[PDB]
């Protein structure tokens, strides 16, 4: 999965999110036509209850059948502030594409980070099964840590999460500035 | 990264950026750049970047206008719900993971086609040049990229499409700073720069996409790539503390449940104790949990299942939530209830 | 002041940290000659407990006299690995050169960051006085704080500490590879 | 940044980075590409690379001796006590700080020319020509640049040779993306180019220097020039975990408080807990803030006083103030004791 976002000078954005899923999709490609085909459909529940790449599950609602689309965690996002385009932002990572990306918006939001601090810091990651607490190497001190812990939460360190490419707008007297951060993770 | 005249086109490869960022240079529009950039990561970052797959693309226009475009993979017209359990009803190991029947029908090239038509102002075959170069000449092969093609190896080692398309003679990996050049690929992108997406989904990509199907145990059919549709839907659409958030609806649950956390989140002052604190890493965790315990249960594909996006984004339900949250204690994702009741 | 550092092929390593003092010196020029005095005479005592340009104080040692180089705290520093270059490090920052390098060191030897990791990572700062433990935006999470408030520190966020330059040098197959990092509070 | 031929060289300018990088890749060595830049710097850096300041340069060779280079400034020949004093005993504002009498005399260009000379390669007339070009030729101010330039301003409007140098045409504050163009400065660079370091120390640049000097109310002459001395010294020298430590000696004070507060630290086991966590950052802070106490007592330059380097880096020491270190708690800074008892000559 790779993330894209563009802004122009007239006022459009465009945040694109695309994918084949996993790292070169499902490993096949189209004799003749040299592209890899998508794995997608491991994004649907194909058993009740049973975990996929990324440890999803479900019933009903996301079971397959004849041309229904498989549901995403896919999180291409604009933000608007007074109507005018203030933040386009997105990321792969599957499950952690949501945590990834909100976890950016609210580092701008609520703590008054420009885009390059919001996108370079460290983010932890909770989709409830498995039950833990998802964190970055030198993510979190040992204070932290210890806190959480006693709250209840069980911390594991993984690989780092998502790959943000994005984009903050702010309005000049004349026109407006962009400014972009790519991703330290990758 | 700064600009103050064009914009920013922005991507996880630097071919691809600087391909979007010339469009903008050019004039072009943001859908324009877009469409380019779609089109360049297909052929320079093949981990991901594609044609053979699907996505979406939200969209603000200059004239206050939010749009989001579905170019998600559809499930074949002949799969089915136990497509991939055995005759007992056990999961089949990687048969929804690796080779052909792993597939969902392509939506990229309809998308990128979809959005150049109805918000674009130059021409495909203009913003398809450059990937088409890419493709034909060649680029250097990056040390992430060895990584990641090493680690595919006994994956792509199972199809003998692959074993032609992404090693060297005699089946060898690709190493740092190989000229990786993909003649076939460049056949492809040159049927959509004459044709259109018809140049993917109809003649004689159709037909190789069939017959390499049928030959390894896959579905998808000149029929599927036929009946391939965009959706043009609305946004999912919330706000924290006086910002608004645009973001993808269903057939994604990123959009939902991405309001619904902040939603629980804005009712604790999270500035107070700032970035990385335990109390506030605790509120936004406790949502997530909540929210994902919801994904299980409520998320899918609106076309076809009932799903409670409006529901899900209420700032009432997430207050709800929020005021379940304790102190200095979690809810055990055992004892979490989707919908809590809802 | 600037810190610069450089590892060449035959194993030398250089590291220099050199200064005219404040920003811009003294603000005066030689005329006809195009450069910038120093103001290092800021860095004597000159007088017993009067606090310099860096809050820095002394007595008899560090007093004026004629010929006489005034106390630096410049650290160009270079460490070694089993008799092999292993880090060319410095910074500028007054009194904050000494605890902004041993930082650095530090994060590499005892946290196993590599060399960006290491540059880039916060740093704090204790100079006796102030009494204060002196830190940088972002740097320091509350529970950490609340931590170091309860063993009594006054912690003070002030402007970000220091530039700098760093080499990395690690044995491969055959020879060395050299990695760099520039400082991103430049 | 990453490289596997020829090294690195490594600034705060890409424009000096990269004339350091050149001439590694043109076949010469540290010493060489250091010298390059350090000119290089004194061009597109002034508020900080300069040939009117000093600093210092620590060099590990490949043949596995490690040697320190002193160009720190001087205090001028008739420097005193209480240059800076009232008739009342009282620091004058500002007169340390801003103008011609807060000068010590410079020691960059002898430092650059000193090193050359004993472990360089090529010539200092080749090495300065990219700072030569840049002065005659210009570069682009920085956004970083223009922002440090504006918040000179009122310090350069004090003296009329500043107001000639670093202002536009009307005495305007440059703006990120102008080109700075540095005649005078050039002409500077020339003369140590065809001359060496006494193209700077003597001549006619010594006599600008002097002129302007006299003419300003400062105290360095063509005499302080000619004294001007660099000295090559040992470096302290110092272990962490394995890893030797090779740091700058007096009259830096840096070096040794570097070793000092690591032998501190050297007797906690800090990858226990890791990067930030309050029981690490105590123990360093706690060693701090002995060693800038030891440091206003005790630090000066060695050639005029007597400094205990020896004692400051022994791990004995550093055991003892580990020692002194009470788990969670601080030791506030009015209680804390320069020497800890352990720095006394006797009744000294
Ligand atoms: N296929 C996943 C994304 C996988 C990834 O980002 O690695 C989705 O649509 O949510
Ligand atoms: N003049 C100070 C350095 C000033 C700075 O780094 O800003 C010293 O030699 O220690």
């Amino acid at each position: 999965t790779t993330h894209y976002s563009v802004a122009d000078r007239w006022g459009n954005a465009v945040s694109v999110t695309y994918t084949i899923n996993a790292s070169y999709g499902s490993a096949a490609s189209i004799d003749g036509a040299g592209f890899l085909l998508n794995n997608e459909m491991d994004d649907f529940s194909i058993k009740p209850g049973n975990p996929n790449l990324y440890g999803l599950v479900g019933g009903d609602a996301n079971a397959i059948e004849a041309n229904k689309r498989p549901l995403s965690s896919m999180s291409p996002t604009i933000v608007l502030k007074n109507n005018k385009v203030f933040l386009v932002v997105g990321s792969p990572g599957g499950s952690r594409i949501i945590t990834t990306v909100l976890q950016v918006i609210s580092n701008v939001i609520d703590y008054n980070m420009n885009i390059s601090e919001a996108v370079s810091a460290p983010r932890f990651h909770m989709q409830w099964l498995p039950d833990e607490l998802r964190i970055e190497k030198f993510g979190m001190p040992a204070d932290v840590k210890d806190n959480l812990t006693k709250m209840g939460y069980q911390i594991v360190t993984k690989p780092v999460m998502g790959d943000v490419n994005a984009i903050q707008v702010l309005p000049k007297t004349k026109g407006s500035v962009f400014y972009g951060s790519t991703d330290p993770r990758k | 990264i700064k600009n103050t005249k064009v914009g920013l086109a922005l991507s996880s490869h630097p071919l691809a950026s600087e391909i979007g960022q010339k469009v903008l240079e050019e004039g072009g529009n943001a859908i324009d750049a877009a469409v380019a950039i779609g089109f360049a990561l297909a052929v320079v970052h093949p981990a991901a970047g594609n044609i053979g797959g699907g996505g979406f693309a939200v969209i603000h226009l200059a004239n206050g206008e939010n749009v989001a475009l579905d170019f998600r993979e559809k499930a074949p017209l002949k799969a089915t719900k136990n497509m991939f359990l055995d005759k007992q009803g056990n999961v089949v190991p990687k048969l929804s993971e690796d080779g052909y029947l792993a597939a969902g029908v392509p939506g990229t090239v309809a998308g990128m086609e979809a959005m150049l038509k109805k918000y674009g102002t130059k021409k495909l075959s203009q913003l398809i040049d450059p990937a088409i170069k890419l493709a034909e000449n060649g680029y250097a092969i990056s040390q992430r990229q060895a990584e990641t093609l090493k680690e595919a190896r006994e994956r792509f080692l199972k199809y003998s499409s692959s074993k032609k398309y992404f090693f060297k003679k005699g089946h060898l990996d690709y190493q740092e700073g190989d000229l990786f050049v993909q003649k076939d690929l460049a056949k492809t992108l040159n049927q959509i720069k004459t044709l259109g997406a018809k140049g993917f989904y109809q003649g004689q990509v159709a037909e190789l996409i069939e017959k390499d199907m049928k030959k390894n145990g896959g579905i998808i059919t000149k029929e599927d790539l036929a009946s391939y549709n965009v959706k043009w839907r609305k946004p999912v659409v919330g706000s924290y503390r006086g910002y608004k958030i645009i973001s993808m609806s269903p057939p994604s649950s990123g959009g939902t449940h991405l309001i619904q956390i902040l939603n629980v989140m804005e009712n604790a002052d999270l500035s107070a104790l700032g970035y990385g604190a335990s109390k506030n890493i605790h509120i936004a965790a406790e949502a997530m949990r909540q929210a994902y315990a919801d994904r299980s249960v409520y998320m899918g594909d609106a076309d076809f299942v009932s799903v409670p996006v409006d529901k899900l984004i209420n700032k009432a339900y997430a207050k709800k939530i929020f005021d379940t949250i304790q102190p200095d204690t979690v809810t055990p994702s055992s004892q979490i209830k989707p919908g809590m009741g809802q």
